[PDB]
């Protein structure tokens, strides 16, 4: 029947499992607050290389 | 055909062009020497005043009620099956009363009209008091519509369809951002148009445009890469 | 040819240099390129593609070089621990060595972190440091087999140049004070 | 198609017809005079008689098409030459057999 | 080879990568650019003639075209 | 459309969406022709329900021709229908229609499963007998098989030669002054 | 590049690095993006002139690279924002040495444009450092 | 060509699963595989269309001279991440992977898990390192961590060795 | 005027067939609904073109 | 490779072989159809090779006219009041006066 | 195209300008024209020829060695293979043992030769 998933097992554990992704995201953001205030690594797509791939062969032809 | 034309208007562009502006007050100013009847009749400008929150709420409620009545006329009533005894009793009422069809229509459309009015009023208040001054307009529309339609589908239709209500709300929010808050098929400006300010001579403007063209040349891949044959 | 994507925002753009006013939704491809998309996405946009590739390689080598400093000082600490008994070990470590260990901490050297968070000024300084070391090495031509490739004629010319430079340096008198 | 000069010129009155022989004879005469004048911009007033004959003989749409074609021809003549175009096309066709590899580590822009 | 001998780029890239761009730009870009620059060519010619003469025109100075 | 001292520059080819529409119509007609030729080669009375897709479980040519035709109609990348769908999405992106792209993708994925689900029914316990008998033997038509083979070749390798077809369609549409 | 020699150095050659101001970096990047057409034109025209009159017996051998003069002047004007003169010959004394180095790189040594753009950018940087508020 | 090579891998793998798998459930597993992977393929196709239509280039290196606005960049990264995560299994898009691994040939499961899920990683790396992205990656990191946690927690409840290896 | 009508028709048709196309059980119905789906897709493309 | 005639001949040969395989008849059946298919394929693909280039050339020529339509279509698409604006006034006068040379 | 020698006179330009825009040495002009400032096209052609020859040798040797090893050691079970090799003649045993090893080893040596740049003229001291 509809909604049996919530009741089956334990409601508290089911809700915790359901909210786990939200907890992970919130923990990541709280951790990133520390990175922002300190100056360490932050959750971003760093672009140090101007599109230059790792150990790529860059050559030209005559 | 445009949706929400007034909101998405370029005041500066219409002003420089001289085009009439939809933001004009649109108000009546009866004279002190005018008749009492004229003074009373000039009060109707409050029905045009767009800053009147009560007026806007009633406007949204009327829109919702009309939509609900249209849905009832088209699909709702025809899909719903009435008991045979109820149908016989109401037909007997029509026979025994003049204009019984009007009262039957009132009875049948009361639920749809009332729910539509409630939805319209609540939606207007929701969108106006909340989400009106958010930064990401697309995200605001998507989230607001998702939540509102989730609740609406849970209540009006069935609590078991709230996920579908939320998905439909996301789709409706994207559609509204596309064609209601934005002008994709309602353009009132030429692409690339601009206005000139300052006392710049035509020679200076032409020189700047020549520089802009030289910069624009770099957009072409062949010229940038130097991969052109000698003509 | 590069193009653009239609904009939906109803903001106004005032270009003081060209003395015109545009609207965000009305911009064409070239106007979008000029006004939007003109931000920088690298430490040194002023450099060409080849120059910035060299800059990127020098920055990577400089990060590795700072990590090498940290590894070398750690190895020296291990050497000190083995050679010197625990008595007087901390007394002798409370010197240049301890200060260098602290000065080569994580903010200054990216040990194992995914990214060394450096502003463009810091990246330029690291590249300049790497280039200073390269200049010092190339003065005497120590980079032929390692950190460089050259032909036989180039090697011979470099040997003659280094010989002349060493002779001149030796003939120079000692620095006063 | 409201903006299409060609499609608008293809329109006509129910009984309208074009005498192509006469129109083209008149246009040839007028354009020969214009070419003899050999000016950057076509000044029809320098050829009054032929201009009047051309206007009478040819229809407005035909005249519009002819003037646009003449402008394009003038631009092409100012720009290119027969031998130059031949050499350029030959070089481009020869190049088409090869590949266009990217130029890595450029110097411009 | 033969099927691609019309263009140096491969056929799949020609079909998909180029969307909306004129075939004059895809093939024979030099003629496309020269047609685009038609009037700028004469402006540059006039600027060069005046520069040889005493006059120096600053309005058309940026127009130094090589393609 | 750009203006530089009253000189207009146009890097957009207006007669391109019509060419893409013609390309999509032609690709669908070709794939429809392929599947219908496969059907016509066989006995028509056998196919009357989606369950009867198992009746296509015949010798390798018919079986795999049906499979690849269904995949092409679905829009699987290597096949012909993918070219039309991909070019439609490319033109939508060029015209900056993100909502249209969203709805196209929803329809495309739903239709993709609609076509794919029949591959489940194609599985059959044994080999079907769907060929008409003539002179006491099954009648296999060499001409229709050859046409199906040409259609199969083009369905497999349309991407390679699509540039020529795109050139021809753009050439046809360029005459329209819109 | 971006290295200053040590005035009081114990050994013959010593260099200390410096970082250009953000304003200088922004100016150089913007001007390069705007004027990159001229640099590619200089390369293509250099190759074209060498092909046309490279041979000694050619009639135009005595006019070598003069057609490149217009491209070089246009590039200089574009990089300097039409100020500080309308020609490369009008370069200020602060950048005259770098201008001479660039000309030697391009026309005498025929070195790659990758190399010679360094000297041209050095000319622009010298002018920008000299003036500061005049260019922005 | 990069995108076309990425998309070509579907047909041979589907045919192998469809015609070589002994189990009868492989017929439905193949359809699940096709649909789930094709949804992500369509997402990556939309991203490629955004890149190509906006930037007419195809050399994979001309993107250095073109900068995508914030909205375009966020759309591209979201589409790219979701599309390539459909192939490289991420939570919640691993139902197809479990079904296919359970019901596929034992010899083809090796190839699938070992290689066919890493072409997506390679493509994601190429595209995201070529494009400049100015968005917080916390959401993507959370998705990956949730997938790791979900698979690890479910490992215990599998008595089927093949499904357990699929969760690994 | 055509753009809004086409958009409404396309949206209604898509949301009406999303469920119906999975309710058929006939070969002829499959062929007809293939035609219908392709027609809707081409209508969306036509909207994009007329934009 | 480079010869469209040879490419078409190979295509016809492989088409005949595939047709035999699909029909489940020996590949040596109806041998006279091999040269027939090769000749037909060579001729048709040679003609198509010529036709594609002719179509491309005519399309390039048509794009010149289409540019004229685009410029004039853009001016006529201007919203009311923009045809005399500073951004389009000069171009509008150029197309309404200078090009009124009938 | 306005970029041409037509109309240019040395009188118009200053002596310093002419010296600046003067053609370099004839040898320098030839090197620049032929793109042989650092390496010659003939050097490139020789390198390509050696590369192709090395690849063909390596691939052929690998194929020969692999196939020989497979066919010699894929005759049956251990007992069957041992008996066949015992009945095998002396020269046949020698070839069976040596062919695969020699082919594979020659391929690997040719591969190692390229990375090892021993033929450098600076060997001295
Ligand atoms: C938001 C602010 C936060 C800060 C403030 C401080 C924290 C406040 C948190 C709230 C605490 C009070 C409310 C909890 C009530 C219980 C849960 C509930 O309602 O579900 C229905 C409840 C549970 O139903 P069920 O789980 O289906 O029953 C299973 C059977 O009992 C059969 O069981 P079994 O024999 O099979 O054994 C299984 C058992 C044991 O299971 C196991 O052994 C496996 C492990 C299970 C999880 C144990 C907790 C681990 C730590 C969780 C940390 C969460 C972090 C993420 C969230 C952060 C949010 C800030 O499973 C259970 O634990 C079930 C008992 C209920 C869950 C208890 C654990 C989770 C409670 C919430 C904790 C939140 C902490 C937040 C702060 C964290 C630090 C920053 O049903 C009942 O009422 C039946 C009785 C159950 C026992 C009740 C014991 C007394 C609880 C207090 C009663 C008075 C409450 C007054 C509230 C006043 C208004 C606020
Ligand atoms: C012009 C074309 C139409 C001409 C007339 C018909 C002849 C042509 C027929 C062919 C055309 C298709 C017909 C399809 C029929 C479908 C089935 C059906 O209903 O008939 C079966 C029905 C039963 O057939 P039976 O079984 O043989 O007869 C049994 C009984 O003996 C029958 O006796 P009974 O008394 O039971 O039936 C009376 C029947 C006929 O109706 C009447 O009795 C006469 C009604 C006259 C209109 C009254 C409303 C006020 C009009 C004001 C006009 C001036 C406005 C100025 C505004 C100025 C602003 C500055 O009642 C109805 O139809 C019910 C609705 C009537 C009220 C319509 C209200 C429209 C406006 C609503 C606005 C929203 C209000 C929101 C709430 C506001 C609260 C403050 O047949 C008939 O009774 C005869 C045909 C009547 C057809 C009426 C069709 C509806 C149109 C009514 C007028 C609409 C005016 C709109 C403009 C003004 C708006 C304010
Ligand atoms: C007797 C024929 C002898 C042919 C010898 C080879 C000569 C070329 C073929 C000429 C055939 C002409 C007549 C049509 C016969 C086929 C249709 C038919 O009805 O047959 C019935 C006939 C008898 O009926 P049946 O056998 O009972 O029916 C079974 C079914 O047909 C089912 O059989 P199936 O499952 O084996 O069918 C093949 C299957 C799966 O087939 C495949 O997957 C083909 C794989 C080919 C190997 C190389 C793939 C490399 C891909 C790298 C990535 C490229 C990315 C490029 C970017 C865009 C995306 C491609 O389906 C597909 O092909 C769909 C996927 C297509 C993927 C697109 C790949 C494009 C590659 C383009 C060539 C690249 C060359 C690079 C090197 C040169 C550079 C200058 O069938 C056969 O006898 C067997 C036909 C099997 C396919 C033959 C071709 C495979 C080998 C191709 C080698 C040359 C490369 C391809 C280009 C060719 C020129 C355009
Ligand atoms: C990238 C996507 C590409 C999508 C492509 C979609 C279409 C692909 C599949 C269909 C392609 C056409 C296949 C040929 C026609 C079908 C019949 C046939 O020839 O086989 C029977 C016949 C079999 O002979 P048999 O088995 O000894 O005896 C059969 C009976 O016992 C006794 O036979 P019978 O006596 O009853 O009949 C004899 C007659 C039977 O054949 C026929 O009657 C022909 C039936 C088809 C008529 C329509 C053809 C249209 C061609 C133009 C392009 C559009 C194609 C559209 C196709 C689908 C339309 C729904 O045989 C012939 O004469 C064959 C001539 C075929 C060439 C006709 C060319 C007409 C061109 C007209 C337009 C020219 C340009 C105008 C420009 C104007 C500008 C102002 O074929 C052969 O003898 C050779 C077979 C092996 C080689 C086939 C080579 C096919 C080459 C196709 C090239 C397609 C265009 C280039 C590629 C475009 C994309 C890059
Ligand atoms: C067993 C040990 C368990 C340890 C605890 C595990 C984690 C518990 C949950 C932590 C919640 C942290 C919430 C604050 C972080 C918000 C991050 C953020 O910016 O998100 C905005 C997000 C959006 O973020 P965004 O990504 O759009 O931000 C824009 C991007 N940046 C920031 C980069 C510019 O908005 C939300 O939707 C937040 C909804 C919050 C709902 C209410 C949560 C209340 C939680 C209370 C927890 C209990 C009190 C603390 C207990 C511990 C005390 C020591
Ligand atoms: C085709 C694309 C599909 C897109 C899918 C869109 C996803 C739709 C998800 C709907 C979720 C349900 C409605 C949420 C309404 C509230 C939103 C909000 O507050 O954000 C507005 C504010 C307004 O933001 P803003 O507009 O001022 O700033 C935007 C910032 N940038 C530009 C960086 C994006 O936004 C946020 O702070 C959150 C943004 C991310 C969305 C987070 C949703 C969290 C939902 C769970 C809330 C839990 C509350 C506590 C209870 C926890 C459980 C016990
Ligand atoms: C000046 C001009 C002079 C021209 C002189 C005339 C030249 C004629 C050349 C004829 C060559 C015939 C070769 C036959 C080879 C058969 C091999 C074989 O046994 O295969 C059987 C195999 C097997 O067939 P099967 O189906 O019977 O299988 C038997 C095996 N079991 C039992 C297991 C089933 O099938 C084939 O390959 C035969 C069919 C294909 C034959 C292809 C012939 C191509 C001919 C091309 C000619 C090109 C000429 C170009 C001229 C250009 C001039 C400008
Ligand atoms: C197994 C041996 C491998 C040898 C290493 C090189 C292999 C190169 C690829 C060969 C592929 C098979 C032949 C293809 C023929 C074809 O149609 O080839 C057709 C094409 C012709 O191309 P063009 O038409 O463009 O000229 O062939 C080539 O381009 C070159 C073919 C290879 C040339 C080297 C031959 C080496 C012979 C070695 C003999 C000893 C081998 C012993 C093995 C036990």
């Amino acid at each position: 029947y509809d909604g049996q998933w919530w009741s089956m097992g334990s409601l508290a554990c089911n809700v915790l499992f359901f909210c786990t992704p939200l907890f992970l995201y919130l923990i990541l953001q709280v951790e990133e607050l520390n990175s922002e205030k300190r100056g360490g690594t932050s959750n971003k797509f760093y672009h140090n290389n101007a599109g230059f791939f790792h150990f790529q062969i860059y050559d030209n032809k005559q | 055909m445009e949706l929400n034309s007034s909101a998405k208007e370029d005041s500066h562009y219409v002003g420089v062009l001289g085009y009439p502006s939809q933001h004009d007050p649109h108000t009546l100013h009866p004279k002190k020497h005018d008749s009492t009847f004229t003074k009373v009749y000039a009060c109707r400008d409050m029905l045009w005043d767009h800053h009147w929150e009560v007026r806007n709420t009633l406007y949204a409620g009327f829109k919702g009620a009309l939509l609900g009545v249209a849905y009832a006329s088209g699909f709702g009533l025809i899909s719903k099956t009435v008991p045979s005894i109820v149908l016989k009793k109401m037909f007997r009422f029509v026979r025994n009363n003049n204009f019984g069809h009007i009262r039957i229509m009132q009875d049948l459309l009361t639920p749809y009209a009332l729910t539509g009015f409630g939805l319209g009023s609540v939606y207007y208040l929701y969108q106006h008091n909340v989400w009106e001054n958010r930064s990401n307009k697309w995200l605001a529309e998507v989230l607001s519509n998702a939540l509102f339609f989730q609740v609406a589908t849970a209540v009006c239709v069935n609590p078991g369809f709230h996920i579908y209500g939320m998905v439909g709300g996301i789709l409706f929010g994207t559609l509204k951002y596309a064609f209601y808050n934005s002008s994709f098929f309602q353009e009132k400006e030429s692409i690339g148009s601009y206005t000139t300010f300052g006392d710049l001579s035509e020679e200076e403007r032409k020189k700047q445009e020549y520089k802009d063209y030289i910069q624009f040349l770099g957009n072409y891949h062949k010229v940038r890469n130097g991969q052109l044959v000698d003509l | 040819a590069f193009g653009g994507f239609r904009q939906t925002d109803n903001s106004l753009i005032i270009d003081d240099r060209r003395k015109i006013i545009l609207n965000t939704r009305s911009l064409n491809d070239f106007q979008q390129k000029i006004y939007l998309r003109n931000f920088f996405t690298n430490y040194r946009p002023d450099l060409s593609s080849y120059d910035y590739f060299a800059f990127k390689e020098k920055l990577r080598i400089g990060e590795l070089f700072l990590n090498e400093y940290r590894k070398r000082i750690n190895n020296e600490v291990r050497r000190a621990a083995i050679l010197t008994p625990t008595s007087s070990l901390r007394e002798k470590m409370n010197h240049k060595i301890a200060d260098q260990i602290l000065d080569l901490s994580s903010p200054h050297v990216r040990g194992a972190h995914f990214q060394a968070v450096r502003s463009w000024t810091d990246a330029s300084k690291i590249v300049n440091y790497v280039e200073e070391k390269q200049t010092k090495i190339n003065k005497y031509g120590l980079q032929f087999p390692l950190l460089g490739n050259m032909t036989e004629e180039q090697c011979a010319s470099k040997e003659d140049e280094v010989y002349q430079r060493l002779l001149k340096e030796m003939q120079k008198p000692p620095k006063k004070a | 198609m409201e903006f299409s000069n060609a499609l608008l010129s293809q329109t006509k009155l129910p009984g309208q017809q074009y005498d192509y022989k006469r129109c083209f004879q008149a246009s040839n005469t007028h354009f020969e005079c214009l070419d003899s004048i050999r000016d950057a911009y076509d000044n029809h007033h320098k050829c009054p008689q032929t201009y009047q004959a051309w206007q009478s003989s040819c229809d407005v749409g035909i005249r519009r098409y002819q003037m646009d074609n003449r402008e394009q021809q003038k631009k092409d003549q100012l720009l290119y030459s027969k031998e130059q175009l031949k050499n350029y096309n030959a070089a481009k066709n020869k190049e088409a057999y090869g590949i266009t590899a990217p130029k890595n580590l450029s110097f411009a822009f | 080879g033969v099927w691609s001998n019309i263009h140096p780029t491969d056929k799949v890239t020609l079909s998909f990568a180029n969307i909306g761009r004129p075939f004059r730009l895809i093939y024979r870009p030099e003629i496309f650019l020269r047609d685009q620059q038609a009037k700028f060519i004469q402006l540059e010619k006039e600027h060069i003639e005046k520069s040889k003469k005493g006059e120096f025109v600053e309005t058309t100075s940026p127009l130094v075209l090589w393609n | 459309m750009s203006i530089f001292s009253n000189i207009w520059i146009n890097n957009d080819l207006n007669s391109y969406g019509l060419s893409i529409l013609l390309l999509n119509i032609i690709n669908y007609l070709i794939v429809f022709m392929l599947i219908l030729s496969v059907i016509l080669l066989t006995n028509l009375s056998k196919f009357k329900s989606l369950n009867q897709f198992k009746e296509f479980n015949s010798y390798n040519f018919i079986l795999y021709s049906l499979i690849f035709s269904l995949l092409s109609m679905a829009g699987i990348p290597p096949l012909l229908g993918f070219t039309g769908k991909f070019l439609a999405i490319l033109y939508s992106s060029f015209k900056s229609q993100y909502l249209l792209i969203l709805f196209m993708t929803i329809l495309n994925i739903f239709g993709m499963y609609f076509y794919i689900q029949n591959l489940r029914f194609v599985v059959k316990k044994n080999k079907s007998s769907i060929l008409n008998y003539k002179n006491y033997y099954v009648n296999i038509n060499y001409s229709i098989t050859l046409n199906i083979i040409l259609l199969n070749f083009f369905n497999f390798f349309g991407i390679l030669f699509l540039s020529d077809l795109i050139i021809i369609l753009n050439y046809i549409s360029s005459y329209i002054y819109i | 590049m971006f290295l200053n020699p040590v005035k009081d150095s114990e050994f013959d050659d010593e260099v200390k690095g410096f970082v250009p101001s953000e304003g200088e970096v922004r100016f150089v990047a913007n001007k390069n993006k705007e004027c990159g057409y001229y640099l590619q034109g200089i390369e293509q025209c250099r190759r074209k002139m060498v092909q046309l009159a490279g041979d000694s017996s050619s009639q135009f051998h005595s006019l070598g690279f003069l057609p490149c003069k217009r491209l070089v002047d246009a590039h200089y004007r574009c990089m300097t924002d039409d100020k500080f003169g309308s020609t490369i010959e009008e370069v200020p004394e602060i950048g005259l040495d770098s201008a001479q180095k660039f000309f030697d790189c391009t026309f005498q040594q025929l070195k790659p444009m990758q190399s010679c753009r360094r000297f041209f950018d050095q000319v622009v940087r010298d002018v920008y450092r000299a003036n500061g508020s005049q260019l922005i | 060509l990069f995108f076309m090579c990425y998309e070509l891998l579907l047909i041979p793998s589907f045919l192998i699963v469809y015609f070589v798998s002994p189990s009868r459930r492989a017929i439905q597993a193949s359809l699940y595989f096709v649909i789930w992977t094709q949804l992500g393929s369509l997402l990556v196709l939309i991203a490629i269309s955004y890149i190509i239509s906006i930037t007419n280039t195809y050399e994979f290196n001309d993107l250095k001279y073109f900068n995508f606005t914030n909205s375009e960049s966020t759309i591209i990264i979201f589409l790219i991440f979701l599309g390539f995560g459909f192939k490289a299994p991420i939570w919640p898009f691993h139902y197809w992977l479990t079904k296919t691994h359970v019901e596929a040939p034992s010899g083809f499961s090796i190839y699938l898990s070992g290689f066919l899920v890493k072409t997506a990683l390679y493509g994601f790396y190429k595209f995201n390192t070529s494009i400049f992205i100015d968005i917080d990656s916390s959401i993507f990191i959370a998705i990956c961590i949730m997938g790791v946690v979900d698979s690890s927690l479910k490992m215990w409840g599998q008595t089927d060795l093949k499904k357990l290896v699929a969760y690994g | 005027f055509f753009w809004i009508i086409l958009l409404i028709i396309s949206i209604i048709g898509i949301f009406y067939i999303i469920s119906i196309i999975f309710d058929i059980n006939l070969f002829k119905a499959f062929l007809a609904y293939s035609t219908i789906i392709n027609s809707i897709s081409f209508i969306l493309l036509i909207i994009a073109i007329i934009f | 490779m480079s010869s469209m005639l040879i490419w078409g001949a190979c295509f016809g040969l492989f088409t005949r072989a595939a047709a035999c395989k699909a029909s489940m008849i020996p590949l040596t059946t109806s041998p006279w159809k091999y040269p027939k298919y090769m000749i037909v394929s060579a001729v048709t693909f040679y003609y198509f090779d010529w036709y594609r280039r002719m179509a491309l050339e005519q399309l390039c020529y048509n794009e010149e006219k289409l540019e004229r339509y685009q410029i004039r279509a853009k001016l006529q698409s201007l919203k009311i009041g923009e045809e005399l604006s500073d951004a389009y006034r000069e171009s509008f006068f150029e197309h309404a006066v200078q090009k009124n040379n009938i | 195209m306005n970029i041409s020698y037509t109309g240019l006179k040395l009188e118009d330009y200053s002596d310093e300008v002419i010296r600046k825009y003067k053609f370099p040495n004839s040898n320098e002009l030839e090197r620049f024209l032929n793109r042989e400032q650092t390496l010659t096209v003939q050097q490139h052609k020789s390198a390509i020829k050696l590369a192709q020859q090395d690849f063909f040798a390596v691939a052929g040797l690998l194929s020969v060695g692999s196939l020989s090893y497979i066919f010699y050691n894929s005759v049956g079970g251990k007992v069957i293979r041992d008996r066949i090799r015992a009945s095998r003649t002396k020269a046949q045993k020698v070839i069976v043992l040596a062919l695969a090893f020699v082919a594979n080893a020659a391929a690997l040596i040719i591969a190692r030769n390229a990375i090892t740049a021993h033929n450098f003229g600076w060997q001295a001291a």
